[PDB]
RNA sequence: UGAGUAGCGAAAGAGGGGUGAGAAUCCCCUCCACCGAAUGCCUAAGGUUUCCUGAGGAAGGCUCGUCCGCUCAGGGUUAGUCGGGACCUAAGCCGAGGCCGAAAGGCGUAGGCGAUGGACAACAGGUUGAUAUUCCUGUACCACCUCCUCACCAUUUGAGCA
RNA sequence: GAGCUGUAAGCAAGCUUUGAUCCGGAGAUUUCCGAAUGGGGAAACCCACCACUCGUAAUGGAGUGGUAUCCAUAUCUGAAUUCAUAGGAUAUGAGAAGGCAGACCCGGGGAACUGAAACAUCUAAGUACCCGGAGGAAGAGAAAGCAAAUGCGAUUCCCUGAGUAGCGGCGAGCGAAACGGGAUCAGCCCAAACCAAGAGGCUUGCCUCUUGGGGUUGUAGGACACUCGAACGAGGUAGAUGAAGAGGUCUGGAAAGGCCCGCCAUAGGAGGUAACAGCCCUGUAGUCAAAACUUCGUUCGAGUGGAUCCUGAGUACGGCGGAACACGUGAAAUUCCGUCGGAAUCCGGGAGGACCAUCUCCCAAGGCUAAAUACUCCCUAGUGACCGAUAGUGAACCAGUACCGUGAGGGAAAGGUGAAAAGCACCCCGGAAGGGGAGUGAAAGAGAUCCUGAAACCGUGUGCC
């Protein structure tokens, strides 16, 4: 996907919208994005093994790629995206703007 | 590691290293029956080297003939 | 052939702990080794010497989980009686 | 039955009797067993009388 | 719908304890009863884990069921001498060559397959939850081999072997 | 070029920009059955011989490779009978077998029901079916033709001819061809005469067998004497690049929806994106890309003469008994089968639907031959006034399964939580199951046949009787 691990993104579609997150997960199996502080879940959990606990856990909860696109790292707006080769290696440049990644 | 079993010498070492990774592996099926063993991908990983290594000698041996 | 692929792994029961202490050892070899290739394959490798070879096979159990009806490996058991005054195995 | 020389086989049709009724019959040639050159060895092999009449060896 | 009806598939249990949430149906005990040229003990064909141990009781159990020939998790079958193979063959089958036949094919020699048959060397005690002429114990036996031993023969008017 | 060790929820662990997983091309291994091929056999097994290795004081044991039959060639031997053959022995063989797409094509063999309002001739039908064989197409093919004229010139296939001419218990029914128009378009090679050598028998060419001349021909021709295993472009298999709005606002749980505004377009195909998206993503149009295999396009001989000879023999054809030609023996040509008979040779033969004379056309008894053609187990990309889970394949789902049958065979039912498991922490009843609460969600009546939940059927309160 254009959307790769450990990214700064911004969302569109959802309850949440217009909100920063960065990315710490990435399922390509099913195009679905773990991002930070989205789908805030509240996972009911009985107790893990050995651990001694009982509660809610709340947590994140993975949402479509689709409705992510990345930032544009030298203005900030949400912009569409591209793909460049730089000396050898590929590189992922954003629409509108000059700069990788 | 993908080179080093050609890079190496051309058929004599690669017998006793054969079987001496080859009681590694014994080892670990004898310490997993027994429920000791800790490195599951090593009973990967030794079995992959093997075919790894026998390929190459068998078309070394095929590149010769 | 080669003999460090001929008895593939020891089994733990109370039956063979007991058989242990009485210096009989229980291994599951292969479906084509017969009694006497494990023998010279055990002295061969474990520096001990054995008078008697006891063979026996195991069919499969049948066995079901979910709606699959599947067959478990068919083993070959075997036991070798150390001689007395040998040594001892891990 | 077969002939070595000639391609002559057994063949099936069908015999007619009066009221122009059908049913199947076969077809037999005049084969002969004798004894004949097919190689430069002797052997015993059919052969039909057409093929004898053209004057063959023995 | 019948209808909460027919049926619940030959049979003597009863009582006290124990488990359990629940006990006519499970377990322990005491009497009674039944079979006993069998309903006893081995072992074919056949079945394929139903065997044992520990859990469980939704479905199977013509009721119940704490129970099992059900489920789940483990565990259990050891052979030179037993049965069959590397021994033989009958009936029959297959069949190089061949002999026949529109084709496929059919018949069949040598030969081979084929036990229900013939030959063929271990047994009586112990052992656990499951195996036992298989495991342990002592005494044996059969076939084959020689790093060895003693006795004897002749190494061509040749011992020995078949 | 970044998550990944499938389904599938695992933490005992571990691999990865020193480039993983993945995709494409070519390689290596590939146990044991299976034509199964060392011998046997009841598939998935047993028992061997030889050679070479491991191991043992040896025996036992282990590995590796060969070891089936038939056919072709070569060698040796070649009984009875030792002229000689059968046969036997050895070696060489990417040789054959068996399977397959239930399709398509040739052959061999080959029904009945049915129709005839019964039925035997006929029909069904040379259908089904069985056997053999190969092909990607097969058969057929260059005139002993079609035909009757200022004539056409290999086959095949499509329209037409035409339900015509015909055939037929002249019933039922069966049923053409040529002329014309189109697709396609390739024409060639032998045998014989004669010559040359070598091939021996000699009965001195009456025959060898291999080359070359010697050649394929009908208003005749030929002999016969005169005449000159590379590099390149385009595809295929992996792929890459690729324009344009989180535009504002409203409802909403979520905007792709409504209103008001913009942009791209060789791209408004399509799918996904919490609801109906060209501008969210994958993509799409174009534009590129191949290290390796693979498929297509450019290189590395005649005229004249005509003494003599040849022009396909148990062959054409005929009789008898059958078959196929639309044609059922009829006026029955023509093609083939079986038996018997059996010519002609260029002044020669064959056909022109009995047959005979004239006339016209043609040269059989020898072969090869692409394209137009038929068909989809497949693979690629698409399409549908095709189905939407009693439909559509039997099979949307672990189906040819479960199950039934001894066996051949027969042969089912069974799709849907949610956008995300966020799949019910915690409390109470209880042995559990199951419930009641609390919580998640937009929904809990949404909680594991879980979208919606009709009817039969079964309950509970009741207004009237």
């Amino acid at each position: 996907m254009h959307v790769k691990k450990g990214d700064k993104v911004m969302v569109i579609s959802g309850k949440d919208k217009g909100k920063q997150g960065t990315i710490l997960a990435a399922f390509p199996k099913k195009d679905r994005v773990l991002v930070e502080g989205v789908n805030m879940v509240k996972k009911h959990s009985k107790p893990t093994q050995a651990n001694p606990q009982g509660g809610i856990s709340n947590q994140e909860a993975p949402i479509h790629v689709s409705n992510v696109m990345p930032l544009d790292p030298k203005t900030g707006e949400v912009t569409r995206v591209g793909y460049k080769v730089e000396d050898g290696k590929k590189v992922r440049v954003a629409k509108k703007s000059g700069q990788v990644l | 590691m993908k080179a080093n079993e050609i890079r190496d010498l051309t058929t004599a070492e690669i017998e006793q290293k054969v079987k001496s990774l080859k009681e590694e592996l014994f080892n670990l099926r004898f310490q997993l029956a027994t429920g000791q063993l800790e490195n599951t991908a090593r009973i990967r990983e030794v079995r992959k080297a093997i075919a790894r290594m026998k390929t190459v000698i068998r078309e070394r041996e095929i590149a010769a003939n | 052939k080669d003999p460090r692929d001929v008895l593939k792994r020891p089994v733990i029961t109370e039956r063979s702990a007991d058989l242990m202490t009485e210096k009989k050892y229980t291994f599951e070899v292969d479906v084509r080794a017969n009694k006497t290739e494990v023998k010279d394959a055990v002295e061969s490798i474990f520096g001990v010497k054995v008078d008697k070879v006891n063979i026996m096979n195991y069919k499969g159990k049948s066995k079901r989980v979910g709606r699959y009806t599947g067959m478990t490996s068919r083993r070959r058991k075997a036991i070798v009686k150390l001689t007395a005054d040998s040594k001892e195995i891990e | 039955r077969k002939c070595v020389i000639t391609g002559k086989k057994t063949t099936a049709g069908n015999n007619r009797s009066h009221a122009m009724n059908a049913s199947k019959r076969t077809w037999g040639a005049n084969l002969q067993k004798v004894r004949i050159l097919v190689n430069g060895k002797p052997k015993k092999v059919y052969v039909s009388a057409r093929a004898l009449k053209s004057g063959k060896v023995e």
